[PDB]
């Protein structure tokens, strides 16, 4: 169990950044927050839902309301971009983390992912294995959820998905595929893949012909 | 004062173990937990684990079968071991330090930086290719399935088709396998003239795989 956080969460530089870190257990104990970047050692932002530790920037403000946590950045800048975790104590457990929040500073225009989906091959089909590729591309920023949808009810196994890679154009590109037995594939009336960038949210479906 | 940095191995084989070092600058091991950590996509931020100079031991419940950790208050170092590990277990992991005594507002401090460890197949192995059928443009692929290690090389009828082509990079599965595609966009007044080939190169197989892509039906 991770709670509850936001996985994007997007500002221009400058603009104030919101993070929520919401659950149930979040009334009962007090809330820290670390920020996360590769090659670095993460810190701690925050501690005891409010309270700012040494060297770090007055610009972050932290607060607690009812079962919802916040970490708001003020005056967001490049640096600050990075993943940010939330963290409650727990008696069992002895902690539990938050599911992440990649707040990203722009940066460059916004841009809609383009997505194509292919679906599984004859040639795989006559090998049983089968396999759904959901491609996306040309998208700022790299922050993208990808879910999968049979019929229209969601998928939770065979699912795996890219981290967006920077491509030439400086847009990101990720992919995702989702692997099945071939009676699954004509089973069902059709499969779909669901990538939402930002606010909005775009679909491609497919069927056994 | 006091900085903690990792020694991991980066590469591990699936279903063996996996053994990492953190080592304390200056201090003695006084009034730490030593902990370890681990951060990723999928699984997000996890506890993996940690322990006192008397030996005492708290480990993820979660993970606590397999989880061993360990101290070694001479040499000033504290380990962890992991046993069985698969594709799952591929995360960036850290060392950390929480202070002794109460633990409900306790945060870890002083990070590793930290260290990479990937988890994949034990043996080397060549990809699978599976044409992926297009239906003023349309979007046709190829699809390179369950190989080890990285890189794959991949080119468009010998490198004669370079334009509209972008090949994604791959994915590492719980296999503990690598998979990619590689689509063109081309014109759809093409198709029936034309035909499309994917090159799959894959050097440390000895694999070279050569596929037409057309549609069906």
């Amino acid at each position: 169990y991770e709670l509850t956080q936001p996985p994007s969460v997007s500002v221009s530089p400058g603009q104030t950044a919101t993070i929520t870190c919401s659950g149930d257990k979040v009334a009962s104990k007090n809330v820290c927050w670390y920020q996360v970047k590769p090659g670095q050692s993460p810190e701690v932002v925050m501690y005891e839902n409010y309270k700012r530790p040494s060297g770090i920037p007055d610009r972050f403000s932290g607060s607690k309301s009812g079962s919802t946590a916040t970490l708001t950045i003020r005056g967001t800048q490049a640096t600050d971009e990075a993943d940010y975790y939330c963290q409650v104590w727990d008696s069992f457990s002895t902690f539990v983390f938050g599911s992440g929040t990649q707040v990203t500073v722009l940066g460059q225009p916004k841009a809609a992912p383009s997505v194509t989906l292919f679906p599984p091959s004859s040639e795989e089909l006559q090998a049983n294995k089968a396999t759904l590729v959901c491609l996306i591309s040309d998208f700022y920023p790299g922050a993208v959820t990808v879910a999968w949808k049979a019929d229209s009810s969601p998928v939770k196994a065979g699912v795996e998905t890219t981290t967006p890679s920077k491509q030439s154009n400086n847009k990101y590109a990720a992919s995702s595929y989702l692997s099945l037995t071939p009676e699954q594939w004509k089973s069902h009336r059709s499969y779909s893949c669901q990538v939402t960038h930002e606010g909005s949210t775009v679909e491609k479906t497919v069927a056994p012909t | 004062q006091v900085q903690l940095q990792e020694s991991g191995p980066g590469l591990v084989k699936s279903s063996e173990t996996l053994s990492l070092t953190c080592t304390v600058s200056g201090g003695s091991m006084g009034g730490y937990y030593w902990s370890w950590l681990r951060q990723s996509p999928v699984k997000g931020l996890e506890w993996i684990g940690y322990i006192f100079h008397t030996g005492h031991t708290n480990y993820n419940p979660s993970l606590e079968s397999r989880v061993t950790v360990s101290v070694d208050t001479s040499e000033n170092q504290f380990s962890l071991r992991l046993r069985s590990v698969t594709a799952a277990d591929t995360a960036v992991y850290y060392c950390a330090s929480l202070p002794r005594g109460q633990l409900v507002n306790a945060f870890f401090d002083n990070w590793g930086q930290g260290t990479l460890v990937t988890v994949a197949s034990a043996s080397t192995k060549g990809p699978s290719v599976f044409p992926l059928a297009p239906s003023g443009t349309a979007a046709l692929g190829c699809l390179v399935k369950d190989y080890f290690p990285e890189p794959v090389t991949v080119s468009w009828n010998s490198g004669a088709l370079t334009s509209g082509v972008h090949t994604f990079p791959a994915v590492l599965q719980s296999s503990g396998l690598y998979s990619l595609s590689s689509v063109v966009t081309v014109p759809s007044s093409s198709l029936g003239t034309q035909t499309y080939i994917c090159n799959v190169n894959h050097k440390p197989s000895n694999t070279k795989v050569d596929k037409r892509v057309e549609p069906k039906s």
